[PDB]
């Protein structure tokens, strides 16, 4: 039976402020662009619809040599940091940005099109852009957050299935790493494995995986390490209605329509996919640049940062504007414009400023306790008196050299001083 | 700018042979490449062409099954994998550069 | 260690009202229009998307001869003004105004266009207008506000880079001057330096710099002089989706699409830029014409106007309507309309009314103190017992002759009297 951490982890009045400086990353919004070097001066994939997963490394409170031996005795008690306050800073202005595909699979406008109807024979793929679904999310833990997505499931039985048949769909949970793609309005699935077309979704995701946080699984967690603070806020609507070209794998049952006089009529495409849209982005609906104080966690782990680390997953699509930089191909432009004399580049920018208020805590290593900690994580006692998470990609944030007890010297520290 | 062919020799009929080409002085991964051979009777023929990325290749019907053009953009190298050659394929093989990625493959080989 | 001003600046019950008369400026909304004089009767650039930065000069409270020697002694105490109340008046009615470009780089409509498709060869630049993103912001300090923007960064290394390559992007902080351009929905960057096209954004900004306030930097300030009062409220959405003509500098990776039967086909333009829009302007979301009382500042400087000055940065795009004035070319119009017999002019108007409530304060010039003031700003003691801000352009507001102790005689004064 798992026990709340408020019963065997006593808290103190020792508070510290920790904060990284300004973090920023620029790159291409759609894909990694390799440039032959001198490997490498390439630009990375920096999309506003990417998960930002910061691995915040904290100083060992037992190795911490600033507090005096009056706060605790290293004979039967050990220290561990507990997170109390969090402020996620976002820098760039609010904006909406587009993601598209030159060969998007758009057959016919199925909404109220009186223009014409397209012939299926040739390559009926139009150059289509779209503004994705708007998503703001924030998850704080000591273990990377768990996300779900749909993948091409393994064959049901030892059964040979025909090529071109619909594969089985399997839901899969995976740890959310920095750089993963968020749900953008086309669903949370493996577009690389389930769409051989390479033309159903924009370039942002057409060869990537869209993951959605498994709030149901992380909230049903026994210990609650995956998520003890969660803020979600998403919105989307259907902007345009479209048709998908390609032979229909599912036969339209003849019970549902009447063919008309031409009893040879091929039924039109009946696979409809809408263009998502995130509507208006307003600072009234903003979810960051605000202090959030964790008192009671959702799980039994009440904001205790085991192994002196803290995982912060964050998605913010309210600053998706894209910089368009263009450079002339002639050394100096002749005062005449021709499209061949300008190179066009699209760059995207992300800016963060993480701030935290941590609280020092004691753990009296009794029996019953410690054995409970052993059944929880043997490596907790082992690290007291290798790493499985380096196989995943995170944004490292080292705060061992940034802890400070002078809370009034920092904005989040002052806002926390309005809590006595 | 330098296009240097290399590889490998003069070989028996019905056997394989790999041709290499090192490029210098331009973004190799930005241009579509091609192989053009000159017969011993001194007539020029188009052998192969590969896209800027090694995903799209096309040949004439006279070489459809034997030759396989490839490229390594990280090494800035172009390759022609010939196999089961016949005596009619005797030629001086030239490594040529076509149009960049942002143009339709216009089919003229400048270098 | 920096110390809060509430520990070494004692406050008094002496309150004064200060207020400018109506301030207004008219001009051209897009660019400065030079007219050969009699130099010069030109109209200036007066756009609703401009930063308004007022430099409010206050009378020296030590030289002020209105208070009696009972409030302080000029032996160990000196006076300084502290800002308590602010009301920013806006005059013109609410309206939405357009900003455009006759040669805007609009290639193809990617938002479900079934009209046609444009050829890239010829000059495919359309006459495009747009309503910018809606922005209301207000920052009060004693130091000019700090803004961020992206510029053409210096060369990465002593490396010869080919002409037409994408230049490095560098984020830069600069003091926000009166007349600077705000973020309009295309990002905060140097459009003059990063767009040689002179055709990616409307004439408002195509040769200017868009700055966004660096709230992250100003809030993390040690002393907090840059910003001790901040109100932001911005909104924007993507109205129309467009394509940019010009050769793509970044090669679209062939892993992300399938070329179709024409295996030598150039992929269409995949640089998508939306037209921003500020949606509805409503007086419910209005942010000015309201009294704001500063009690606790965000930083350690709690509204203390060092050097008897106060910097007010304000952006209000909710009054962006543009007057269209036209005059007939004939002395009197013949009653027949032809476009050649009428000259059309576009003029824009800005109207403000600044009001303030200041509080007189004492500073006991002890040791420990005063040396702290010396480490803060030697020129503070120097002015008690040149200018670094004259390099920047501000809107001068002289209030040395505008202070009044009869608070009940003024609107902001009465609203402040409802605070006892």
């Amino acid at each position: 039976k798992v026990v709340s951490t408020d019963e065997y982890v006593t808290r103190t009045s020792i508070f510290y402020h920790a904060g990284s400086s300004r973090l920023l990353t620029v790159g291409h919004p759609y894909f990694k662009v390799p440039k032959g070097g001198n490997g490498r001066q390439d630009v990375p994939k920096v999309s506003a619809y990417q998960y930002r997963v910061f691995r915040v490394k904290l100083p060992d409170p037992n190795k911490f040599g600033l507090p005096d031996n009056t706060v605790y005795d290293p004979n039967s008690q050990r220290l561990v940091w507990a997170c109390v306050g969090v402020e996620i800073g976002r820098g760039q202005p609010l904006g909406v940005g587009l993601s598209g595909h030159p060969l998007y699979n758009k057959l016919d406008d199925t909404e109220n099109s009186h223009v014409a109807s397209a012939v299926d024979t040739k390559d009926t793929r139009d150059n289509v852009s779209v503004d994705y679904k708007q998503t703001q999310l924030c998850i704080i833990g000591c273990v990377p957050a768990i996300g779900e997505h749909w993948t091409k499931g393994t064959a049901s039985k030892p059964t040979t299935v025909v090529q071109g048949d619909c594969p089985p769909l399997e839901l899969i949970n995976t740890p959310i790493e920095d750089g993963d793609m968020v749900d953008t309005g086309y669903g949370a699935m493996d577009f690389k494995l389930l769409q051989d077309n390479k033309s159903e979704v924009p370039l942002d995701i057409c060869q990537s995986i869209c993951k959605y946080p498994d709030y149901l699984q992380m909230s049903a967690d026994a210990y609650g390490d995956s998520m003890f603070f969660c803020l979600r806020r998403e919105q989307v609507f259907a902007r345009h209605f479209w048709n998908r070209s390609g032979t229909m794998g599912d036969q339209l049952p003849e019970s549902l329509y009447i063919k008309g006089t031409d009893i040879r009529a091929n039924p039109g495409s009946y696979l409809y996919s809408p263009s998502p849209s995130g509507s208006v982005v307003t600072s009234d609906s903003q979810l960051f640049n605000k202090p959030y104080w964790l008192h009671k966690a959702q799980g039994l782990n009440n904001g205790i940062c085991w192994h002196n680390q803290l995982f912060l997953t964050v998605v913010d699509t309210t600053r998706s504007t894209n910089l368009s930089v263009c450079a002339s191909t002639t050394s100096s432009i002749p005062n005449v414009y021709t499209p061949t004399s300008f190179k066009e580049y699209a760059r995207h920018v992300e800016e963060f400023d993480l701030q935290f208020i941590f609280q020092l805590c004691k753990i009296t290593l009794t029996t019953e306790v410690m054995s409970y900690i052993h059944n929880m994580n043997t490596t907790i006692l082992e690290d007291w008196n290798q790493d499985p998470y380096d196989k995943l990609k995170f944004w490292p944030v080292d705060l061992k050299e940034r802890f400070s007890a002078d809370l009034d010297q920092f904005p989040l520290g002052r806002k926390f001083l309005l809590q006595l | 700018v330098k296009l240097v062919e290399s590889g490998g020799g003069l070989v028996k009929p019905g056997g394989s042979l790999k041709l290499s080409c090192a490029a210098s002085g331009f973004p190799f991964s930005d241009y579509t490449m091609s192989w053009i051979r000159q017969t011993p009777e001194k007539r020029l023929e188009w052998v192969a062409s590969i896209s800027s990325g090694g995903t799209y290749t096309y040949y004439p019907d006279t070489v459809k099954g034997r030759f396989t053009i490839s490229r390594d953009n990280a090494k800035n190298t172009l390759y022609l994998q010939m196999s089961s050659l016949k005596s009619e394929d005797t030629a001086m093989f030239y490594c040529t550069r076509a149009s960049p990625y942002y143009d339709y493959d216009e089919g003229y080989m400048d270098y």
